[PDB]
């Protein structure tokens, strides 16, 4: 029996229970959105503003369900409309990471029909971040 | 003289029978299954239902004279032999708008199912499928938030959601329910549930486990960084205690509640979906009693109807079947009104089950609850039927788990995020799907251990409400 | 004994056939169809197991607490005559399972999930034992038959009724009119249709404001007392409460409710409206057919009217035999009595199965009603006897003369059966001889048999015992 | 590549001017009467019309992208001469049924007349008609009784109703205006009025009136036998 | 005063130019919730005008799309954002979801700029009921401001809602939508003096004034006039401007001029030059038309705008000198050189309807 540990071991949604994602992964994730026609889009949030919080709630009447701080993050310039290269893709991530290098980034596309994000990653935790566990010392 | 009184008994069909009628765009549509009584006419006994659905007796009533039964009687249309049965009828009925309470499903439903089920000349009836025009469709409040809003308010894309129903189903004390709600939401479930049958009891009261789960939910979040829920069941025994428990859910903060709307109702369902929608509480709806109205391929109401009825009357969840769980649910039946419950427009498809073109008028969606009998190598399968928009529940599948809630929740979040994972790089999951999931169990050991104990596991039976 | 995970049968934990059932535990008749391949003792533990605390698979949980304390028990499996593949399994289920005063709970349960189970090709809810140890947790009817009687001053017949015609399409001064002229001829009640709510036609303050004031013209005219069930029935509870609220202020009787189409939480809610505001409750039985028609599937009407009597109701719906609508005689005189008396005990002949103590909990007036007309009363007197309601729609409405002479051709006949069986005729021999000499005594009912002289509903009966 | 984001500002009919647009069951429409300033065709005036009571601004915004334009925008689909006019044209233009809140007058008044008279490029604009769809007429509690219904609550049939107003329309006392209404319903009036100004004001006081006018209702009634009003 | 007169047969055409509403009169009216003066205390903002921003398309965004924009809009530099007119509730978006959204994006916002935001949340309903609900909703989430259509919602709903305000601390923002249905042509209606008196005494912080260079028509000298008569406390007649009555508001709190609508970073010389500091210049297309999103068009506005009232505050004359300050401050700032060259050409000049 393995236990698993509560202790820094912090997720991020979409495929973090997976083994982190490669280059090659990740390009097959970028496919996947330019073959189905979606908006790609970046963003990223500073590592006080990563995970949903509720210091606003200190301001409320009894009106804080499913209201949480942070889920909004920083947009990467704007989404790319109308683009259907991978590489444009690829590129915008090497960008946004090498102008905010501390910073958590995600990828996240979106379907303007249903008007809705679609799918989303991510693809950047700054390097100081204690609070997360790898894949195998995720349970003792 | 003209049309006069004249008293007594004709038959149905000099009045309700109307195969020339050329239907309107907001009439309510029904197709009926029919099985008449020996020495009964096709067209008599669909006359008959629309008759008794409607406007119409057993005898003739002179009031009718005051009123213009023409703008008000329900005609059967149309009837068409089935395929395969010596004495079985598809009736097609039409119902002016004139007929129905706005907003209400409850009405709807008593005009329409109300009495003629029990007529001594039918031997067997089914509502198969109902057109619900955008005119009468607008005139409900539906879905607190649906499918797009849900979404947005717990900041999760890009994959189906998880839960788990805490078991045993009851005997369970309020500190220990809460106990195994934060074990399972740890361990990478989004969401866990009350049991439909959980509601106030002597062995655990409801107040007590809204505040433990409270708790769990809290912690969870905490720990895991990702938003969690639980789904409290609201549903009581009074309109009063139902508003009751919801209002603490809303006053504790927590995401989300919980209703049986068919044991509950839809006047209570209804009611609930607007305190939903004016609160910004998420409701899941559990069907819980379907299958006494539903199972029957000759007698009752199809699930199609009684999800379109719930859409109408208010879910952002509901509770869809699974195909391959312990519940019976056919592919291509299912395949049908999944896409009635999530699309705004769905096109006439009889191989599906969809009897009538369904245009739903920018009236949200509902999510799909894939529940009953699932464990991790029903993940391929699952993801493949439903895709992204719907939630996976795992009760036992969680809680079977060999090492605990925890080591069951990360079994089966690591196998939905490998199966949506290999379905995004191009790979079947409906035949690489074993293959996916291997390769998974291989990579972790709480999913390996899920792999051992269910491997043998599987629900194949004769199914009954086939098409 | 430790943890084990994975799946085992049910039967290991929820078949028990020497369990002895306790006076306060929920007892539960299903007749159970199993697929091929599945024993009937898997197949009953599988519905006491998933109605009550169990899964598909062994769960870690069950340790913490005591299953045996809180498992449903499948104690009996009996064998159905006539039938290959069918059988009776009856489960047990301890008291602590249920939310007190809750009918919605205990359908959730036993009922909930039950019936789509793979392994089952048909499920059917027979009969439902409620202890007097739960029946006393309900509020129960506002005023069940004996106050009804008490606060109508009606008292050695049957009441009369009529539902107005044509369903829908009258507008609400229509409706008062004919509401009037069925009332002043000898009715006691007349009736909203079951789906008649409000509606493009005719608004529900309208007709509530109209009905009024036909109920107490028809009530001066006559010198007895009047009403007319006003239709609650509403999208949401707020509606509901709002409709019922209006009849209080207009200071008539009685309301109705579609239970079924609106459901236990909200009628149970209504239910304990009309207790502490003294308004008599009708209540229609709307959709039941849907689910209580067939043999092999579904919930017999019997454990519907249980429910409804817990619930909360002055009338139940009963059907007529006779009419237009379902109902064989000795399934229905068995449910009467499960609506009307303090104690019923098991009769088989009558599909009763199980002994029913109802502690004490008002009973509630069966409504015959459907496709019934004058023909039909010394059937439906010798049936029901004094303590029901019997209603006319087409019966009146459609008489050659109207509302008022439909009204009392209906009185007359009944009135007539009535005197007749309290002189010591027999009902079952002499009724066609009571209707000859009432239709040649009185014009207004020579009128109305000769219409519908003809007219029968003989039919082969689908829910057989 | 596909269509992008592109700053600045563009012709409106571009957009939303679709002469071959086959209008839907469930849109609304209107027509408006235009006089366009010179030099603005009346296809752009038009256009700028049904952009600016829908979706649309004066230059491009790159959030269209994000939802679906063609299932949002507002479209002119004809344009019809006057005649008699050298410069007025009518516009017609359909709305989506999604653009309206249900059950609101309030919300249907903001969006088709909002701000669109104030444009600089038209002299004039006139509303003419609206065709409201039973879709959207459905949501709508409407009238509290109507026609029929109130003929059968005060029992007045075969006839026109006949009432008056009380004149002076501001001055009178609250017992000479009941007074003066006691006088006219008993003559043969079925009802009498308030002035449309006549509300609550230093001569006269609204709960005064209201219980000085009710004396004479009821007055008027038993004394003719016939239902009357105020 | 309007009720009959405007439809005899006798007349062929009837305009009221003005209203002389003496002090006797103005002090029944419990008029603006908060006024001018408290609403910059309330904001701790002074010395420049607002700035604020429309969000596009008008209709069709989600809730969830609609917080990204107002957050991306905030961040940048803008004081306000807002609901269009005719956002309410509707099947795309239900007003609950937004406001809760928008509350997420005005306190990111907040917290990152370190200065207070808010974005005017539309009360306007179908009913009375609906309405309140909607401004207690504001309430609870403890946001600074809310907005109604004065004219479309109408005056019994409006005075109504300025009570509330007035008594729950909210901010009143009022759009005037409708307004040009009545008071465009010279010869009949009424003209919107007299729609802008009548909203000082039903009651409003704000009140959409026009721009006098932007899409929408309002001439100089008819504006100036006006907006005096909605900010101070005593103005004079003066018929140059409009002005029939001398008015006398006997201490009732100013409302705030809203000037909006097909305006840009060009226009912001003849803006600061025509309105002054108080006042708000909204910029919808203007921020969200921007070739490099919200954040930077806010910026750019932003910027347009400081670098405006320096000039003035520095003797310069922005009649005169102000493409100067815009050209010297596109120079320096690339957020607004960006801004500068979509725009450069975009003129509205028309014929004038309502003439004095
Ligand atoms: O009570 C139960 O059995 C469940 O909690 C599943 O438990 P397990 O996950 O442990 O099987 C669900 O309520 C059923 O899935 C409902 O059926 P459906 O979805 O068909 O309505
Ligand atoms: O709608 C009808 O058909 C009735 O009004 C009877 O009308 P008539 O009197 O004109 O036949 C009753 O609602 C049914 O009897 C209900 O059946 P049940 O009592 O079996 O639930
Ligand atoms: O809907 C619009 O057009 C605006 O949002 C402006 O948008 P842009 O900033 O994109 O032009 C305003 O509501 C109008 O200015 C109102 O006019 P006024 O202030 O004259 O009443
Ligand atoms: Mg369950
Ligand atoms: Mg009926
Ligand atoms: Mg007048
Ligand atoms: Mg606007």
């Amino acid at each position: 029996m393995m236990v698993w540990t509560p202790v820094n071991n912090k997720m991020f949604e979409t495929f973090s229970y997976l083994p982190p994602l490669t280059d090659e992964q990740i390009a097959a994730q970028v496919d996947y959105i330019v073959a189905n026609g979606w908006i790609p889009c970046l963003e990223f949030a500073e590592a006080d503003k990563a995970y949903v919080s509720n210091e606003s709630a200190i301001r409320f009447g009894s009106v804080s369900c499913l209201y949480y701080d942070n889920r909004y993050w920083t947009m990467w310039k704007l989404p790319m409309f109308g683009c259907r290269d991978p590489m444009q893709v690829l590129r915008e991530i090497v960008a946004c990471t090498k102008a905010f290098p501390d910073a958590y980034v995600r990828l996240v596309a979106f379907d303007n029909q249903k008007q809705v994000q679609i799918m989303g990653f991510l693809v950047q935790r700054p390097k100081t971040a204690r609070d997360f566990q790898p894949a195998n010392k995720r349970s003792v | 003289a003209g049309a006069g009184f004249k008293a007594g008994v004709k038959d149905y069909r000099l009045t309700y029978y109307t195969p020339d009628y050329v239907v309107r765009d907001t009439d309510i549509l029904a197709a009926f299954r029919m099985t008449p009584q020996p020495g009964v006419p096709p067209e008599e006994c669909g006359a008959a239902v629309a008759a008794e659905s409607s406007t119409g007796t057993w005898t003739t009533v002179w009031t009718d004279g005051l009123t213009s039964l023409d703008r008000y009687k329900g005609r059967c249309y149309d009837i068409e032999p089935v395929p395969g049965e010596d004495n079985q009828y598809i009736a097609y009925v039409a119902y002016p708008i004139d007929l129905f309470e706005e907003g209400s499903v409850t009405n709807m439903f008593t005009s329409i199912v109300g009495n003629v089920f029990g007529f001594k000349a039918l031997r067997a009836l089914r509502l198969e499928d109902l057109r619900i025009p955008p005119a009468y469709v607008k005139t409900f409040v539906g879905p607190p938030h649906g499918i797009q809003v849900e979404r947005d308010k717990l900041n999760k894309y890009g994959r189906g959601l998880l839960g788990s129903t805490i078991k045993p189903k009851l005997g369970l004390s309020a500190k220990n329910y809460g106990r195994a709600v934060y074990e399972c939401l740890r361990g990478g479930l989004d969401f866990t549930k009350d049991d439909e049958n959980v509601n106030s009891q002597p062995f655990m009261r409801w107040r007590d486990r809204f505040l433990f789960v409270a708790e769990a939910i809290y912690k969870a979040q905490a720990e895991t960084g990702e938003v969690k829920g639980h789904y409290l069941n609201a549903t009581a025994g009074t309109c009063e205690e139902m508003m009751k428990r919801a209002v603490c859910a809303k006053e504790l903060g927590v995401p989300i509640i919980m209703h049986d709307y068919l044991t509950g109702g839809f006047t209570a369902n209804t009611s609930l979906a607007i305190y939903c929608r004016d609160n910004g509480l998420l409701l899941h709806i559990h069907r819980a009693m379907h299958a006494v109205i539903d199972r029957q391929r000759n007698h009752g109401i199809h699930f199609r109807v009684l999800a379109k009825a719930l859409r109408m009357s208010g879910g952002d969840h509901l509770h869809s079947g699974t195909v391959v769980g312990k519940l019976e649910g056919e592919r291509e039946v299912t395949l049908g009104f999944v896409d009635l419950m999530r699309d705004d427009y769905v096109e006439k498809d009889r191989s599906r089950g969809i009897y009538f073109t369904q245009d739903w008028c920018s009236m949200p969606g509902v999510m799909p609850v894939a529940s009953g009998g699932i464990h991790v190598w029903h993940m391929p399968a699952l993801v493949e039927i439903f895709g992204d928009d719907a939630c996976l529940q795992f009760g036992g599948g969680t809680l079977g788990h060999p090492w605990g809630n925890a080591p069951g929740a990360a079994a089966n979040r690591v196998a939905l995020e490998a199966c949506t994972q290999a379905r995004n790089e191009g790979r079947d999951l409906a035949r690489e799907g074993g293959d996916v999931i291997r390769s998974a169990c291989k990579w972790s050991p709480e999913l390996a251990a899920a792999c051992e104990v269910w491997k043998e596991i599987k629900f194949e039976f004769d199914t009954i409400d086939k098409l």
